[PDB]
């Protein structure tokens, strides 16, 4: 399983995105939710009352039975327009999030894999070294046996052997971790990963501080992030300033009211004043409203609209230097990257040369199995720490992408290229 | 009025059939077909899987290492059959970014009950069983999960 | 003062759980708010209000006194009745916030006491090379008083010295701070903790993973919290689809009010229409109310809850895999720590069989002292490793517990039967 | 540039304090927005509505348009000073958090400047031990070349020259990341800085820590912001509490309104109950409101404040216990950097006399030049390591003071006294 | 109505007598007394301190090294009796799980004041006084709170 | 009715002649004088940078390196001059704590738009133009903003 086919399962089993996904939705929701109320609203409603008189309206009962049916629709009112482009505003930002999300999912992705490849040369590299202490307190073993040395060097050569041990175990639960790691992230467990191919990676050299700024001007998701907060805050700001205009609406109803009367006083000379009333009623109506001087209210609103404002260009700016920060570190990652490469490539052919003159003087007759037991030692150690700045290298260069806002699975066809040889992951499998 | 655009693109790539849809419906259906037969083959439950349980279990049947849990009941807590099953209420699922759902299922034996959980997944335009976390007490054999039990 | 007398006392003196019961405890408290909309609701009001008519009824004047008790109470309305088991819910996971503070708390504390006896263990470490190295700088001067050695080898000697004594100063302050933040966890000075006992401790393999696995899927709390969060999802969703339903209210009025016209017009030919009234009122009625398309409104309220179900939903998931990836962890950890213990173990024999070594040699005659110091400060740092990985150990004890959700006073009851010998933690008691 | 002069430019424009203090100001204005419901409101409304009658007031339509403008006042409600109060306490904190904010602000540019000043000096003592492990490679080089030693010996030379050729490289961008983190904190790129005076800079004891504790019980902003928020939740329990008491307020109006009626049961012999009306009121009058039991309502939320202050408490007491542990802390830390100041100018004093013995050896004839070599790069590791140590020492100088609650530019320009001599700091000219 | 059940279930071992109750009562009716006798002995403060502020100046007094301190005054910031005293109010306190309560005590002497700070706790089943921090310039001796000062 | 305090003391050290005021209207200024006048000198812009725009500007034409930058424009995305220019909205500023304030600037030229970016700063009591960051498609020359272009 090469990392594009990693990255595939992990784009749809990833229960962090989804999570970024639905909020997008509301958001976007929101806004149908935020335009409801420009639409017009309609209810119906019922009322029956009963009323009994008491002291000078004594002995007098009344029973009403209304049923009404309103619809008020707004004229002019400008914040609910306003809110609605909140609204808007507030999906955008959401949306730019949803893509920081995105991005950073690449990211873990990719670091956990080759995490999970460092672990496995890491417990090779301490397989070979336990081989070798073994091999060398067996020759300590020996030595007394005859008797050549003390018992003091039997007790250390067995302290460096069990101190051995504990570094295997402590590598290979580190190697568990890792794929553990890489399930979570994937929610699927990968027996057999891809391994590095020496002869196709090729180190290449950036192209211009200069230019990665100027791209991450104007490509960097955090930058328009703020960007689209300080619009906010505009307007937010006009919002408040909204407050001092008048507002208009209509309103119509349709009325069935039935009224009767009772009681002693009823019962008198009151004629055509005290009859049961059958009313109908359509009533349409336009209403205007414009409030004044209301304290400070308005005005202190619009104060607090535009200290936010302040807020907001002065975190803008913030963004924006931290934006530099990362793209002028990130540039100089690579290169410190490139640097310890080449020296880890020269101290891998030195050891080697040592490894091959141990090798030769053991076969002509002037060494011993464990010379070359310690020499094969070193030479994988100096494997492990190059194969470790290669994947470091790896890892730096997605950095720069995705610090300049441009990361994508183009970055991750461009590394796979370079993954050839599967390679198991099985502790017992890669070290029995 | 507008609508709403999902975020994914794809969420596909299904092999096996797959039920007409609903999580909590495809929950209940799963149910019923268990409680109406009384054989609990995996052959035959071949669309309620999407395609690594039914490979999974495939397997674990050929090695023959779990055949005690596999005869009893792989998808149930009791090694008996529940008698009755009622999942939550869900009340549908808008758009298609909607994976790894999960649902206490509340089954309800003679007197008793254990209230086991399900995970619903998509892959493709349809709803599949997944997990069965086992939620109750002294449950049947292995631990965990369904596929902690089962994986290697 | 064991581990049980120190616990018991921070569960009393402790300002970060006390904080959480009072949160819990607010949270239970606002079911009665929650559930008092419920209840009937009266109230009373008095009004005074003198009126003064203008164009055509020029010089009416009007002056009306009102007293009204007005009571009312619901019939039928899901709404309140969706927001108490809302709040019943956030009780609940307020509890379960509570229960993983006292989890973290015994957790903190047991690593505190750890920390102190680890300090103390260092310190008696650096004493015993503090000594050793000024008995070395005694040995170099004293052959360059005779003359045998370069003043190099002087200065290199004073520098080892002073760094000795720097490191000696710092020991002394990490002991401090140790016992400082023991205080400040549980509000009292200590002046003599437990030891460790060698005969009493043990190490025991724990349970297979599995077993682990299964436990912890139906004890951890952070699993209990995501799924009561979801349940509470459910319940939103729910209420937010009650909005479709209609409501219904009673209510009841007792008004008395006393009315008064006069000013010019009234005192007219009018004769009975314009005279004082003394209104008595006992109205009493119900008032149906079933909304209406109000534009989206409910449509998109229903689709947030929906969006927010599901963001719950991937929450649950994310947690189950953490807790099965924490679990996993914890459970390799412990056997890294037995490992880590044997190697300790055997490095510690080692240095003892040197030292016993060394003692010999210079009883016969063929060793200084400088060597025997040497070997005895070897064997304090091995000693001293070997107490911190036992205390590694039952930090990862206590650690798995925690992740199987299943931690109190018990697991340190257990804890408890290995502490014996008390010792002091005075930093001028052990290092004078 | 020194110190002063880097503050007093970082203090204008460091966009970081802008919005702390652009809060301030939002939470100062919002007292006039609290205050603006107590003030008198005053309202105008105009509403033109149209009936239309049926059934029995069949045949009867009105036009009626009615212009009203309302002036309302209220007398007796404890509500709205309650609410001054909070949000003048709300201020108070918010100015209490300012305080802070400018402290820290302090702290992280002095901690800039220092981090720029040792990255310099690794530069140094890396350059020159790339210089000496050059000279030590072509010295194998030509030992190789005439023939003493075997390949494997060259190649580990060369092995360590890519080594160091890493080291310088990361460095390098060491150096250039401690200056843009400068140029990012004060907005403006510092071409050269002024480095430490070694006779001027002069370790002093601290004053005893009993008197520290005892300024900064009284002068610590994190208590005074804590002691601030439990008198916030002691005027939430009373603004809780005042649900009590009743309200009181007076009203009036002016409305004019005029009614037409028309429509065929009006186009009779009506007379005198169908005329055209041109009515004005002037309405005044007041009201006054008490209510009584609604349920659980006010006890409930009193009972909530209660918890909240409680919670309050808890959050005082462990405020000034982390205190208590922060001000023991930072004493202890004082203590050991001036141990190990003494142990680093010894050290130094060593290696210059090591130095100054193989450099007369070279002279007299018993040495070679890498000899001397390695010998200024031993000096030079030494004196980097105590230029550390002595901004570690002033950086604790000036964390005691942050942690005891008095920071300002005093203290800054008291450090400036040592900062004398200049230094570039650009990579080429410190290194080309 | 409901109720809510106390998370904690022992909040107890107190030694000494206690008397009634009530932080600002409690706290009132101590500075009462100290106005009221001019005595300040501890011999009979016991009742007010909680369990070990009696026993800590008992033993500080049998050291014979803090005379200055415990001659004077060893309860507030000023060497001398205050004139009137007013401590902040809290009303009241639910159920039983509250300790470690702060408040801020106003001390008036002739036209002064320094607004010293004081502790309370539960210690059982009542409410007793505890540290006083001091909180005031011109502070009598030593540093700190009391506790700090006599501590070793 | 209460006003605030401001939180800065000072915030001054202006060498230069100031306009009157308004950082939206400065702006605007600005680029009413780009359009009227068809030299973009920096003799004639004086008032308009701060303190080190107008120093660094004199230095890149001294040094002669950036001669083909300051030729085209030194102020725009593009070589040539925009035909219109509206910015963005900014309702005032309270009191004097507000510095980088940064502004998006439409510029309209023939059926085209780049909508640069720009900041605002105080030094001083008044508003002054800096950085101009380029933002927009097809970019002038060098790369970043133009301080970051014209910096050693």
């Amino acid at each position: 399983e090469n990392l594009m086919q990693v990255y595939q399962q992990a784009r749809l089993s990833n229960p962090e995105l989804r999570k970024s996904a639905a909020d997008r939705d509301a958001a976007f929701e929101k806004i149908n939710e935020a335009r409801s109320p420009l639409l017009p609203q309609l209810g119906l409603g019922a009322d029956y009352t009963y009323s009994n008189g008491y002291r000078d309206a004594n002995g007098i009962n009344s029973n009403a039975t209304s049923a009404s049916l309103q619809l008020t629709q707004s004229i002019f009112d400008m914040s609910k327009w306003r809110a609605l482009t909140l609204q808007e505003k507030a999906a955008g930002i959401q949306d730019v999030t949803y893509q920081t999300d995105q991005q950073t999912l690449i990211l873990n992705t990719a670091t956990a894999y080759f995490n999970v490849l460092n672990a496995i040369d890491v417990l090779s590299y301490t397989q070979a070294q336990k081989e070798a202490i073994y091999r060398q307190l067996d020759q300590t073993t020996q030595r007394f046996n005859v008797g050549l040395v003390a018992i003091t060097d039997v007790q250390n050569a067995r302290a460096q052997y069990d101190t051995v041990l504990a570094n295997e175990v402590t590598a290979r639960n580190n190697l568990d971790n890792a794929v553990e790691q890489l399930r979570q992230i994937t929610g699927n467990y990968y027996p057999e990963l891809a391994a590095l191919n020496v002869e196709n990676f090729k180190t290449d050299k950036p192209q211009p501080v200069n230019a990665l700024l100027k791209e991450a001007e104007k490509r960097n998701l955090s930058l328009l992030q703020a960007r689209l907060s300080q619009d906010l805050a505009r307007e937010q700001i006009r919002q408040a300033q909204d407050g001092h205009l008048p507002t208009l609406d209509l309103t119509a109803s349709t009325g069935i009211s039935d009224t009767s009367y009772s009681g002693s006083k009823t019962r008198g000379a009151a004629g055509t004043q005290y009859d049961d009333s059958n009313m109908g009623q359509n009533k349409v109506g336009l209403s205007f409203s414009l409030p004044i001087y209301q304290g400070g209210m308005v005005n202190s609103q619009v104060k607090q609209a535009q200290y936010n404002f302040v807020g907001a260009s002065e975190q803008l700016e913030s963004a924006h230097r931290s934006v530099v920060q990362t793209v002028r570190s990130s540039f100089n990652n690579i290169n410190a990257s490139i640097s310890s490469i080449n020296a880890y490539k020269q101290a891998v052919v030195s050891a080697q040369s040592s490894l091959d003159a141990m090798e030769a003087g053991y076969s002509v007759g002037t060494r011993t199995i464990v010379d070359v037991l310690d020499a094969t030692t070193t030479l994988y150690n100096a494997k492990q720490e190059l194969a470790n700045a290669r994947y470091n290298y790896l890892i730096n260069q997605l950095n720069i992408k995705s610090a300049l806002g441009t990361l994508n699975e183009q970055d991750l066809l461009a590394l796979n290229n370079a993954l050839s040889k599967p390679v198991s992951t099985n502790p017992e499998n890669v070290a029995p | 009025c507008t609508t709403v655009t999902p975020a994914y693109k794809d969420n596909g790539t299904r092999s096996g059939p797959c039920v007409e849809g609903g999580p909590d419906n495809v929950a209940q259906q799963f149910y019923d077909y268990r409680i109406l037969h009384r054989s609990n083959d995996i052959t035959a439950l071949r669309p309620y899987l999407s395609d690594k349980l039914a490979t999974l279990l495939s397997d674990a049947s050929r090695d023959n290492n779990h055949r005690e849990l596999l005869t009893n009941d792989p998808f149930s807590s009791r090694t008996t059959l529940p008698d009755s099953a009622h999942v939550a209420s869900a009340s549908t699922i808008p758009n298609r970014d909607a994976r790894n759902i999960p649902l206490r299922v509340d089954l309800k034996q003679g007197d008793q009950g254990w209230q086991d959980e399900v995970l619903m997944i998509q892959e493709g335009q349809c709803w599949v069983i997944d997990d069965v976390r086992y939620l109750g007490g002294s449950v049947h054999a292995t631990a965990g999960t369904l596929r902690q039990s089962i994986e290697n």
